[PDB]
C-alpha cells in the first residue's frame, strides 16, 4: 500500500491494463462525496479544466 | 384595601377559608391500612371450640354482603351512598399503596417482596364478593355518570393491576354462571357519554379569558372550574384502563367473550364501539389541526390539550394493543372487516402534517416527542396486526391498500428521515468551507446559512430547519454538534419499527410492483 | 432610599382575602417563604395546629381504650366479630360510627 | 356505492305532484342565460330529454375551507357535512346563488345559476342527510335522500310549487 502511491501521481499509470480511463471513472464516480479538486490532485491529472 | 380597619366577622371568615387551605396538605394517611388490617386479622376472637357453620364471616366480609345487597335491591334510581365511595377509597388505598411505592432503586429480592406486598394485599380484598360487589355496582347504574362509579372503576383497577388471573377467573365463572344483561350495555352507555374536543366550544374559550377581570381578578367561581373542552378527563382514561386490565394477561376466553357472548340473550361488541370512538378522535384532531393551520404559533393550553388528547389516544391504542396481543382470530377478521382504516388513513394524514408543521418550533418539542411516542404505539399496533399472517393473505393486502390510500404522508415522511439521516453523515464529511472546529462551533450561524446553503450534492433544503433547531443567540452557538442530531433517541426509535414493517410487509404479500415503490423511497 | 415597590403591591394593591392569605400562607413550611411575621405568632399557629391534631385521632409520635373513639372502635369490632348480624340498618349505623371515629380531621 | 371526487354525477328531484311522480333535472344555458331551469323526464320514452344540458362535475370537497382565507391574502369519497364544487360541462363555468332575483316570498327567494370564476363563497354547497338511518361523518351512497345548503345563502334549495310551472330558488 505503501509502495503503490508513487505510481498513483505518474501521468504514465495505465501502461499494460486495457483501460486508459480508469482515473475519469474514478472522479466522476467520487467527485460528489469527496471534493473533486482533492481526488484529482491525487491521481495526478494536472489541469483538469 | 388595607387589612386593618375591617369589621371582624368577614376578618374571621376569610382566615377560616385561608386556615381550610393550608390545612390539609398531607393527611394522616396509612389509617386506611389500620382499619382494613384491624379488621382483617381478628376475624374470631374467642371460638371456646363452638363452629355451628363452616366460617362466620368477618365484618369485612359482612360489609361486603352488605353493599352486595344495597346493590342488588332492585330500584329505578341510583341514591348517593357517600359512605360507600368513603369506604372504596379505604380499599382501593389499602390495596394500591404497594403500588404507588413501586439509578437501580430496587433489588430483586425487594422487588420480589414488594410484589408479595401487593399480592397479599389483593389477597385480602378479593377472597370475597368483592368482584361480584362492584359488577353489581356497575350493572345497577344503566348510564348514569358520576364519582360513584369512578370510584368503583378504580377500585377495580385497583385489584387487577399487576393481572389478578385468579380475578380474571371467578369474574369469567360468574358471568357465566349468571349470564344476564346490562354489564355490556352499561359498559356501551358509559362509552357514548365521552365526549371530544370541541371548536365552537374552543373560541368560546377564546372570550372569557380575554375579560381583563371577573369578580377580584379572574372570577373565582371561573378560576376554580377553569370549565373545560374535556368535560371528563378522567372518567375515559379510567374506563379504558379498566378494560385493558380485564385483558391484560393472555386470557383468551375475554378476547372472545368481548366480541360475542353465547349464553347471553344479547349481543354487544365492545371493539365496534372503541373504533367508532377512535374515529370520532382522529376527527377532532383533524379539525383541531385545520383550526390551528392558520396560526404558526400554538399556545400553552393547546399544548396542554394536545397533551392529553394524545394521552387518551395512547390509552385506546394500548388497549388495541391488548385486544389483538393474542393470537385472537376472530378480533383480527373484525378489525379487518371494520372501519379502522378510515380512522388509520387520517391519523396517518394528521401525523406527518403535524410532524412537518411542529418542528420548527424548537419550545414545542415535548408536544413532538409526545407525538411520535403516539405514532411508536400506533406501529407496535399495526405490527401486532400481522400476527399469524399468510403469505398472500387478506390483511396484508388491506395493508398494501391503506399505503397507497396514505402515499403521501408515507412518501413524506420517509423523505424526511432519509433527509435528516442523510444530514448526519455530511457533517461528519470534510465541511471545508463551513472549516470550523469549536465548542461553540458557530459556523456563525447567520454566517454558515450561506455557508450552509451551498451544497455540492444531495440536499440544500434541509440545512436551513436545522439552523432554527440550533439555539442561536448572537450565533453563539449552531451548535451543530451540541444538543445532538435533535432528538435522536426519540426519531431513531420510530425508524426501527417502521423498517421491520416493511420487512415483513415485503417479505409476504409478493409480486407487488405497488409496494416496490415504497420500498425503493 | 430604594422604590420598596413589592411591599406596597402586597400591602395595599393586593384584595383583603389575598392579603390576609399571602399573610398566612407558607408559614408551616419551615424553609420557604422567607420566614415573615415574627416567631410568636408562628409558635403560637403551630401549637394550636399541633393542640387540634392531639385533639384529634392524630398521633404525633415524632391497650386500655380511655376515651370515647378508641372504646367505640372496639365496640364496633366486638359487635361484628362476635355474631353475624342480620339487621342492615344496624351494620349501617356501626359502620358509620366506625368511620366518623376512624376519619376524624376529614 | 359510495360516490368519489372528479367524476360526472348529475343531480334529479323525484316529487309526486298533480298525482303524478314527476322526476325533475336542473338544467342551465350557460352562453346566453345564466339562469337554470328545470327539465321534467317523466315520459322520456315518449318524447326524448336534453341530456348536455343537465349534467355536471364535481371539481373537490372540502370539510373544512381555510382555502377562503389563503385567497384573501386523486379521487376521495364524498362525506356528509362536506362542501362540494359544481362544474357545468358544457360551459365550464360553476354553479352558485345569486343576490338579484325574482321576487315571490320576496325576502325568502334568491335564484341559482352559474357564475364564470368560482372565486367566491356562493359556488360551495353542504350535503346533510334527510334521514336518521344515515348520521354526520357517514359516506354517501347512490339513492339516497340529501338536502344541501349554501354556506352563503344559508338556504335550502327550495323547488317552488306554489301556483307556478316550476321554478328553482334558494328558498
Ligand atoms: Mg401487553
Amino acid at each position: 500500500g505503501q509502495w503503490d502511491r508513487l505510481v498513483l501521481n505518474t501521468p504514465s499509470f495505465p501502461s499494460n491494463y486495457w483501460d486508459k480511463f480508469v482515473k475519469r471513472k474514478v472522479l466522476d464516480k467520487h467527485g460528489d462525496i469527496f471534493g473533486r479538486e482533492r481526488i484529482a490532485e491525487l491521481l495526478g491529472m494536472d489541469l483538469a479544466s | 384595601t388595607p387589612l386593618y380597619n375591617l369589621p371582624t366577622h368577614r376578618a374571621c371568615n376569610m382566615f377560616l377559608e385561608s386556615y381550610k387551605a393550608a390545612w390539609i396538605l398531607t393527611e394522616d394517611h396509612s389509617f386506611e391500612d389500620r382499619m382494613i388490617d384491624d379488621l382483617s386479622k381478628a376475624g374470631e376472637q374467642e371460638e371456646e371450640e363452638e363452629e355451628v357453620e363452616e366460617k362466620k364471616p368477618d365484618p369485612l366480609h359482612q360489609l361486603v354482603l352488605h353493599f352486595s345487597r344495597t346493590a342488588l335491591t332492585e330500584k329505578s334510581k341510583l341514591d348517593e351512598d357517600y359512605l360507600y365511595m368513603a369506604y372504596a377509597d379505604i380499599m382501593a388505598k389499602s390495596c394500591h399503596l404497594e403500588e404507588g411505592g413501586e439509578e437501580v432503586e430496587v433489588s430483586f429480592e425487594e422487588k420480589e417482596m414488594e410484589k408479595q406486598r401487593l399480592l397479599y394485599q389483593q389477597s385480602r380484598l378479593h377472597t370475597r364478593g368483592a368482584a361480584e360487589m362492584v359488577l353489581q355496582m356497575i350493572s345497577a347504574c344503566k348510564g348514569e355518570t358520576g364519582a360513584m362509579v369512578s370510584s368503583t372503576l378504580k377500585l377495580g383497577i385497583s385489584i387487577l393491576n399487576g393481572g389478578n388471573a385468579e380475578v380474571q377467573q371467578k369474574m369469567l365463572d360468574y358471568l357465566k354462571d349468571k349470564k344476564e344483561v346490562g354489564f355490556f350495555q352499561s359498559i356501551q352507555a358509559l362509552m357514548q357519554t365521552c365526549s371530544v374536543l370541541d371548536l365552537n366550544a374552543f373560541e368560546r374559550q377564546n372570550k372569557a379569558e380575554g375579560l381583563g377581570m371577573v369578580n377580584e381578578d379572574g372570577t373565582v367561581i371561573n378560576r376554580q372550574n377553569g370549565e373545560k373542552v374535556m368535560a371528563d378527563d378522567e372518567f375515559t382514561q379510567d374506563l379504558f384502563r379498566f378494560l385493558q386490565l380485564l385483558c391484560e394477561g393472555h386470557n383468551n376466553d375475554f378476547q372472545n367473550y368481548l366480541r360475542t357472548q353465547t349464553g347471553n340473550t344479547t349481543t354487544i361488541n365492545i371493539i365496534i364501539c372503541t373504533v367508532d370512538y377512535l374515529l370520532r378522535l382522529q376527527e377532532s384532531i383533524s379539525d383541531f389541526y385545520w383550526y390551528y393551520s392558520g396560526k404558526d404559533v400554538i399556545e400553552e393550553q393547546g399544548k396542554r390539550n394536545f397533551s392529553k388528547a394524545m394521552s387518551v389516544a395512547k390509552q385506546v391504542f394500548n388497549s388495541l394493543t391488548e385486544y389483538i396481543q393474542g393470537p385472537c382470530t376472530g378480533n383480527q377478521q373484525s378489525l379487518a372487516h371494520s372501519r379502522l382504516w378510515d380512522a388509520v388513513v387520517g391519523f396517518l394524514h394528521v401525523f406527518a402534517h403535524m410532524m412537518m408543521k411542529l418542528a420548527q418550533d424548537s419550545s414545542q418539542i415535548e408536544l413532538l416527542k409526545e407525538l411520535l411516542d403516539l405514532q411508536k404505539d400506533m406501529v407496535v399496533m399495526l405490527l401486532s396486526l400481522l400476527e399469524g399472517n399468510v403469505v398472500n393473505g387478506m390483511i396484508a393486502r388491506q395493508m398494501v391498500d391503506m399505503l397507497v390510500e396514505s402515499s403521501s404522508n408515507v412518501e413524506m415522511i420517509l423523505k424526511f428521515f432519509d433527509m435528516f439521516l442523510k444530514l448526519k453523515d455530511i457533517v461528519g464529511s470534510e465541511a471545508f468551507q463551513d472549516y470550523v472546529t469549536d465548542p461553540r462551533g458557530l459556523i456563525s450561524k447567520k454566517d454558515f446559512q450561506k455557508a450552509m446553503d451551498s451544497q455540492k450534492q444531495f440536499t440544500g433544503p434541509e440545512i436551513q430547519f436545522l439552523l432554527s433547531c440550533s439555539e442561536a443567540d448572537e450565533n453563539e452557538m449552531i451548535n451543530f454538534e451540541e444538543f445532538a442530531n435533535r432528538f435522536q433517541e426519540p426519531a431513531r426509535d420510530i425508524g426501527f419499527n417502521v423498517a421491520v414493517l416493511l420487512t415483513n410487509l415485503s417479505e409476504h404479500v409478493p409480486h407487488d410492483p405497488r409496494l416496490r415503490n415504497f420500498l425503493e423511497l | 432610599s430604594a422604590a420598596e415597590t413589592a411591599r406596597r403591591t402586597r400591602e395595599f394593591r393586593s384584595p383583603p382575602q389575598e392579603q390576609i392569605n399571602m399573610l398566612l400562607h407558607f408559614k408551616d413550611e419551615a424553609d420557604e417563604e422567607d420566614c415573615p411575621l415574627p416567631e410568636d405568632i408562628r409558635q403560637d399557629l403551630q401549637d394550636f395546629h399541633q393542640d387540634l391534631l392531639a385533639h384529634c385521632g392524630i398521633q404525633l409520635e415524632g391497650k386500655k381504650p380511655q376515651s370515647l373513639q378508641e372504646l367505640v372502635s372496639h365496640m364496633v369490632v366486638r359487635w361484628a366479630q362476635e355474631d353475624y348480624v342480620q339487621s342492615p340498618e344496624l351494620v349501617r349505623a356501626m359502620f358509620s360510627l366506625l368511620h366518623r371515629q376512624y376519619d376524624g380531621l376529614g | 356505492q359510495f360516490l368519489r371526487t372528479d367524476d360526472e354525477v348529475v343531480l334529479q328531484c323525484s316529487a309526486t305532484v298533480l298525482k303524478e311522480q314527476l322526476k325533475l333535472c336542473l338544467a342551465a344555458e350557460g352562453f346566453g342565460n345564466r339562469l337554470c331551469f328545470l327539465e321534467p323526464t317523466s315520459n322520456a320514452q315518449n318524447v326524448p330529454p336534453d341530456l348536455a344540458i343537465c349534467c355536471f362535475t364535481l371539481e373537490q370537497s372540502l370539510s373544512v375551507r381555510a382555502l377562503q382565507e389563503m385567497l384573501a391574502n386523486g379521487h376521495r369519497t364524498l362525506l356528509y357535512g362536506h362542501a362540494i364544487l359544481l362544474r357545468h360541462a358544457h360551459s365550464r363555468m360553476y354553479l352558485s346563488c345569486l343576490t338579484t332575483s325574482r321576487s315571490m316570498t320576496d325576502k325568502l327567494a334568491f335564484d341559482v345559476g352559474l357564475q364564470e370564476d368560482a372565486t367566491g363563497e356562493a359556488c360551495w354547497w353542504t350535503m346533510h342527510p334527510a334521514s336518521k338511518q344515515r348520521s354526520e361523518g357517514e359516506k354517501v351512497r347512490v339513492g339516497d335522500d340529501l338536502i344541501l345548503v349554501s354556506v352563503s345563502s344559508e338556504r335550502y334549495l327550495h323547488l317552488s310549487t306554489a301556483s307556478g310551472e316550476l321554478q328553482v330558488d334558494a328558498s
